[PDB]
Formats: C-alpha cells, structure tokens, sequence
C-alpha cells in the first residue's frame, strides 16, 4: 500500500524490498516489495 | 533544506532517498 | 525596364535573411488551410445531401 | 518495387514545459551550470558493434 | 480505417444494404434465414488495397 | 539476510 | 575469437557486441553553451569534448 | 571541482555599470583528458595555483 | 395535412440557411487567407 | 417606413499618429526609462524577439 | 522599414539576438513604397512621386489597416504575457467578427 | 507544496516549433529547429519529440 | 490453377481456381525505427548553441542507438504492452507457429 | 510533394463541389416555381 | 518557385466560383422560404 | 442492464469534444498560457489543421 | 562558418559571454555552401561539386 | 550546330558543325586534401600507445 519508508523530521523513502539479482531465488529469503 | 518542495505526508516532508540521484542501468550489468 | 530587377530587389532586400525561416511558416500555413478547407468540403456535401433530399420528399408531399 | 512511397507534409518539434517556479528554476539552473554537476548519461547498449 | 470518399473518388455509388449483394447466392438476404439468389461478382464493398 | 524467517508448510 | 556456426545457403553476418562504458558528460555552463565530453573505454573513438 | 573549482568570472553591463553575473571559466579550460597521472597531477596543480591568484 | 406540413419547412430550411451562413462566411474567410499566403509567396 | 433589410459596418480612421507599444510592465510612462528597460532579465541577457 | 507585398496580410519580422536594456517600446505604422524614398542613397532615381512624405512629415494615414499584434520574445514567450490582455497572446488592434 | 514549486507567472506547458530551414531530397529530409528554452524554465529532453 | 494458357473465353475456364492473397501487413516499425538517421555519419544530427556552433552530438557507426533504445524499454517497463504515441508495439512472433 | 498533392487533390473537390452547387441552383428555381403554381 | 504558386492561384479562381455559387443558392433559399411564408 | 453511474461501466466517454471552466464568470481556468489553446480543454478535434 | 542567405546583405553573428583571455584577433572570408561540404559529417550526400 | 531535329542522314547534315568539349582536369587536390578525416569528430584518428 506504501513504498518503504525510513525516517531521520523528514521522510525518506527506503531502498529495501527492491529487485536484484540473487544466485539463489529471493522469496524464500526475503520479502519482494 | 528544500524540504517545502517535497510533499507534506502528514506534518513531514516525504523526501527521497540519497542513493537514487544517479542511475547504473546498462545492458548486461 | 531597369525598374523591375532593382526595385523588386531594394523592395524585397530586409526579407532576404529570413527567407528560410518565412517559408516554413508558410508551409505551416498552408498545411493548415488545406486541412480547415477539406474539412469545409465535408460539410458542405452533407449539407447538400439534405438540401437535395427535400426536392424528392417535398414533391410527393406538397404536391403529394 | 511494390510502389510504396513516404512523403512529408510538415515536421514540428514539440517540447513540454515543468512550469517549475521562476526562482527555484533559477536556483537549479544556478546549480546544474557548475562543472561539479554535470548530467552524465550512459548508452544502455554500451557496445561496439563490428 | 479508411472509408470511401464521395467527393474524390469518380466513379462512386451510394449502395444501401438494400442492394449489397456480396456473398449473394451463398447466404440469405437481409436475414439469418436460408440462402437464397446466384453466385455472382459482389458490389461491396469498393477495394481499398491493390 | 539472516534474520529472513524459514519456509515452512503453512508457517 | 573463433566462432564456429552452422552452415546456411545465404551469405550472413556477425553481430559482436564488444561492451564498453559509452559514457557522455554534459556541461551547460552559461545560457545557449552545450559542451559535451565522451568517452567510451575499452573501443575509444577517443577525446570527443565539444 | 569542490576542491579545485573553475572560477565565476564576471559579466559586466556597461549600460547599468553593474556585474550582469558570473559564469565559470568554461572558455579558458585545458583539456587533460588525453593526459596521465604525470600530467593531470601537473595540471590540477595549476588550477589550484591559479585559484590562490585569484583569493590573492 | 397543411399546417403541421407548413412547419415542417419551417424547421428546415431555417436550419439549413444556418448552416450555410456559417459555411459562407467560413469560406470567405479562408479565401482572404489563401490569397494572404500566395501574395507572401515568391 | 419602406427601409431595406441592413447590415452594420463599423470602422475607424487614425491619422498621423503611431500606434505605440510602450515596454513597461503596466503600459504606462512613468519615466523615459521604463521599468522592463531595467529589467535584470532584459538588462543582463541577450533574447530574440520575434 | 519592412516590405509588405501587394495584397499581404503577415508581416513577420525577426530580430536575432540583442542585449534589449534600455528599450522603451514599439511605434508602428504602415506606409507605401511610392511614397517612401530609398534614403541612405543620395538620389533615388526610380522615385516617381512627389506629394507628401508620410515617413519623414508625421503625415501618417494607414493606420487603421492593421488587425492584430503578437510579440514574442526568445521564439517561446509571449509578450507581456501573464495574461494581462483580454485576448493575452497579443494585441488585437481591430476585430472585423466580434462575438464575445 | 504551495510555494515555491508551480510559477505564478503565464507559461506555456506545450510549445510548438517551426523548422528555421527545412530541406527535402528524394532519399531523406532535414529539419533544423530552434530548441528555445525559456529563462527561469528547464526542458527535459525526454518530452520533446517529432 | 490456370486449365488453359490460351485467352478468352472457353469450357475449360470453368475449371479455374481462385486462391486468396498472402496477408502482407504494412507499417512503421516498432517504436518508429527507421525514420530517424541515427548512426550514419553522412546524416549526423545536430543540437548545438547558435552562437559557438558546436555539434554536442557525437554520432559513431558502431553505436547502435536503435538497439540501444530496444532494450532499454525492455528493461524499464512492460514490454508486452502497446502504445500508440511511441509506435511501441513490439514484434511478437506466434507461439504456435514458430514450435509447432 | 504531397503538399502540392493535397492543392492538385482538392481542385478536383472544388470542382466537383461548384459542379454540385451547379445543379444545386437548378433544383432550387424548380421549387420556387412549383410553390407559386400550388396556391394559386 | 513557379511551378507552386500556380497550385495556388488556381485554388483562389475556384474558391471565387465556390463562394459564388454558393451565394446564389443562399439567395434562392431565401426566396422560396418566404414563398412558403405566404 | 449495466448502470455506469454504480458500477463504474463508463462508456461514453469518447463523445467529449471540449471543457471550458471560467471561476467567478471572468477568469478562464487554468489561464496561464497553459495550454496550446489556452480557453479551454479541447478533447477531441475534426478539423486538425494546425 | 555562418549563413548567409541568396541576396543577403547584412549578416549579424554572436558569441553569448565569454572569457576572452589570449584572444587574438579576426579573419574572415565569404566562402560558398554549394563549395563548402558539411564537415564535422563523415559524408556529405548535398556535395554535388568537385 | 544541329540543323535539323530529325534523325537520320540527310543534305542538312552536311552543315552541322563540331566543337572541342570542354577542358576538364580532374586529379587529387593540393597537397592531398580531402583523403584524410581530419576534424571529424566520428572519423578521428588515433596516435596512442598499444
């Protein structure tokens, strides 16, 4: 429903979840988002 | 800070991040 | 018979460095007639369709 | 040989316009004329082609 | 699409579907009911390839 | 990473 | 290289893609200059500043 | 180009007699792109040199 | 009839005389336009 | 009582004078030196006009 | 001094680049090539009227035929813009179809 | 955001570009532009097209 | 199938066959590949300053820009999708008819 | 090219549209002239 | 440029006969409206 | 049948040829120069000549 | 190498703002375009002179 | 000097008369310019170390 968020106030948009490219497939370690 | 050009999400500004100025992107890696 | 090699071309002489760039906007120009002026023509023939129409309705119908 | 032919009316360049306000598209114009910020691009192909 | 136009092309015939007659004599006229007429050449619609 | 939970049948 | 393909009744070509860094660098220091500095490695077309 | 910038040189308005506004030394600058560690280290050193000029 | 048909060229000729007041003017404006572009024209 | 059906044609004539445009940002003299005339803008730059 | 032809209806004129500081506006006027001599020559030989000069005796009588002016600046922005005008994209001088 | 961000002056959001000299062949066409970018305005090169 | 070589009428016409014409799909290509000169040296583009006149584009013949641009779209979005400003609607060959 | 193809294209509307308007009048005087001989 | 200002002058001599062709038809449908006026 | 006004079946959509918003019946909305007709939302056209 | 247009007589030119250290001077010749070929192009197919 | 536009011999070609072509030296330039690309930025040559 919301991109990933940190917060230092401001708001800034936090770069986990994304896509990369894994020797291993990425569901069964993390969450995609 | 030109945190009054961002979007206020609730009473702060919704920034970007830092790491996303520049681009990587490029064919096969 | 001097006249018109030299008074058309002391007449015609500030338009000379912008000869490239008028042509260009007269292409703009008339590409835009040439469209508001088919357009006018499909106008004028469904119009002329029902301007027809009422000579062979209305004379079975007034004269009936 | 089949008779297909492309011709050109007219070619106009178009260009859409971020109405940014005047003194913050002066503060980036100020800031992106310095040698420090340069936009740098990239080929996404990146290749020689032989 | 492109559709005929009444205005350039010479030898133009408004054709209601009253008197369309392609696939005449292979399929019923102006209803899902039986065939019924001859094989013949049809009359629409006008070509617009070749 | 490491602190990702493991796959197991409905939990 | 060596390539070694299968044989086809047409004469064809080869595209090898030998991947650089195709990079340009833009420089926009007063109103109306564009300079511009290329620079592809390893396949240099070479110091191609405008 | 933080530690060693191009100047802003001056545009001058002889009508107003004011500054019209400074541009960086772009039409003055010296191309090392063809050039190694021997000489780009030679050439930033006289940026840099240039740079204490204009303070001074 | 006579009167409602009397009315039926009432509400048709009086729609088609406003559409072609708006086509000829329409016309003459684009015919002192064409004769614009060809007297720019070499 | 026997007038004809008439159209309206309005015109005007404007001898000896010059239409002028003044530049200044609210078309008013308030000095030979108008106020776009000290204009940063138009001061510091150079600018087609068309 | 721009050329119109005969029977033309736009005038575009073009200045290329300039530093316009110290401009004080525009003053437009239609005249005709018979009654305007080529100045800057010491004789104009293929001058053939001598009546009065409107470009050099203020006696100026064309200017009702002028319908509108668009000034642009840069080639992009309209002048003055910000929507000062009623119609703000130039200065409709006469109108011969009025609706509004 | 309300300020400092949208101007509060007149601005084109779309413009359009005449050719300054055009050129046809029978085998290509050229069209040369003025790409007149505006002050206190940014143009991203990815909204202009043909 | 033509029963008789020779023309005119005749019986034996009776016997010909009409086939229909192979589908031939003419159009632009793919995101409009093809209008543009791009990589050709001969027709170099141009995006310069009026003034200093110096070409910013640096074109070569082994860059292969329309290439380039077919495999960034691939990359940032849906290439699946069609869309008509671009002309992006990609060659799809049938499934079904390249494996049988 | 394909301008002065579109100028060539649209003479042949403009003369078939005033070779219509042509006929246009010619229909138009007999239905002034057939409401005249009706009322009286 | 001759061979393109005749494309021209030629569209403005059958404008002439549109626009007046035209304009005897807009004043017989006047005159037969108003013979159905009586 | 389907009601588009509840279920969000919208279909005539395409039968918009132009908006035009005026606030306080003297300000044209967005004004601005904003558009390339700046009046109104032109939608759709017929005549295309520009 | 700038323009002049057929019977052309003035020909204004422009350099936007600039350091002019260690400049030192002008030249300058009128040359044809039917003469001079497009260079900076590796070819140029508008050369129709030897 | 053709006398006559028909083709064929005849009496009137007694009196067609003949002139020398034009002299025409066609050879490599002074100094052999135009072989090599010089300042060509998508032609330029190499001096650099393997």
């Amino acid at each position: 429903p919301r991109p990933p968020v940190e917060e230092p106030a401001v708001e800034t948009v936090s770069p986990e979840g994304r896509g990369e490219k894994r020797p291993r497939p990425d569901r069964e370690e993390t969450l995609v988002t | 800070n030109f945190a009054s050009l961002a979007p206020r999400h609730g009473s702060r500004p919704f920034m970007g991040n830092w790491q996303d100025i520049g681009t990587s992107n490029m064919s096969g890696g | 018979t001097a006249r018109g090699i030299v008074t058309d071309f002391a007449f015609l002489s500030p338009l000379a460095s912008s000869a490239a760039s008028r042509s260009s906007a007269r292409d703009d120009k008339l590409t835009a007639l040439l469209a508001q002026l088919d357009s006018l023509t499909r106008e004028l023939n469904v119009v002329s369709q029902q301007l027809l129409d009422l000579r062979q309705q209305v004379s079975a119908l007034k004269a009936s | 040989v089949d008779g297909a032919s492309i011709k050109f009316d007219s070619i106009c360049l178009y260009a859409t316009f971020f109405p940014m306000a005047h003194n913050t598209a002066s503060t980036l114009e100020a800031m992106l004329r310095n040698d420090t910020n340069d936009q740098s691009f990239n080929d996404y192909l990146s290749a020689a082609n032989m | 699409r492109q559709v005929v136009d009444d205005t350039k092309y010479k030898d133009y015939q408004q054709v209601g579907i009253l008197h369309q007659h392609n696939n005449s004599g292979f399929v019923g006229y102006l209803a899902p009911t039986m065939r019924e007429g001859q094989a013949y050449p049809a009359n629409f619609p006008y070509p617009l390839i070749g | 990473g490491l602190r990702f939970p493991s796959k197991m049948f409905g939990g | 290289m060596t390539f070694e393909v299968d044989p086809m009744d047409e004469p064809t070509l080869l595209y090898v893609l030998f991947e650089v860094f195709d990079v340009v660098r833009v420089h926009r220091p007063h109103r109306g200059v564009i300079e511009t500095v290329y620079l592809r490695t390893p396949f240099s077309a070479g110091n191609a500043t405008t | 180009s933080k530690e060693i910038p191009t100047p802003y040189m001056w545009s001058y308005q002889p009508q107003m007699g004011l500054a019209a506004g400074a541009a960086q030394d772009y039409s003055t600058r010296i191309n090392y792109m063809s050039a190694g560690p021997h000489m780009i280290s030679r050439v930033n050193g006289i940026r840099a040199h240039r740079n204490r000029i204009l303070l001074e | 009839a006579r009167d409602d048909k009397l009315t039926a060229l009432l509400a048709q000729l009086d729609s088609l005389t406003r559409e072609l007041n708006v086509v000829s003017q329409q016309l003459l404006d684009l015919r002192q336009q064409v004769s614009a572009l060809k007297a720019s024209s070499p | 009582k026997t007038a004809v059906d008439s159209i309206t044609q309005k015109k005007f004539l404007c001898d000896r004078t010059l239409w002028r445009i003044p530049f200044s940002s609210n078309f008013m003299s308030m000095g030979a030196l108008t106020d776009l005339g000290q204009n940063l803008l138009y001061a510091n730059s150079a600018h087609a006009l068309d | 001094l721009y050329p119109i032809p005969a029977n033309a209806t736009n005038v575009p004129i073009s200045i290329p680049s300039r530093n316009w500081a110290a401009f004080r506006g525009w003053a437009f006027t239609r005249l005709k090539t018979k009654e305007t001599p080529s100045l800057g020559s010491g004789y104009d030989p293929y001058y053939t009227y001598s009546g009065s000069i409107p470009y050099l005796d203020g006696t100026f009588y064309l200017n009702h035929t002028f319908k509108k002016v668009a000034i642009t600046f840069d080639s992009s922005v309209s002048w003055p813009g910000n929507d000062r005008l009623l119609t703000p994209n130039e200065f409709e001088i006469k109108r011969s179809v009025d609706g509004e | 955001p309300t300020h400092d961000v949208t101007t509060d002056r007149s601005q084109r959001l779309t413009l359009r570009f005449i050719p300054v000299d055009r050129e046809d062949t029978a085998y290509s066409y050229k069209a040369r532009f003025t790409l007149a970018v505006g002050d206190n305005r940014v143009l991203d090169m990815a909204s202009t097209y043909f | 199938y033509m029963p008789t070589i020779k023309e005119g009428n005749s019986r034996e016409l009776m016997g010909q066959q009409s086939m229909p014409n192979r589908p031939n799909y003419i159009a632009f290509r793919d995101n409009f590949i093809g209008l543009m000169y791009y990589n050709s040296t001969g027709n170099m583009g141009v995006l310069a300053g009026q003034a200093s006149q110096l070409n910013a584009v640096v074109d070569l013949q082994d860059r292969n820009t329309e290439l380039s641009y077919q495999l960034l779209l691939d990359s940032i979005g849906d290439r699946t999708r069609y869309f008509s400003m671009w002309n992006q609607a990609v060659d799809s060959y049938d499934p079904d008819v390249r494996i049988i």
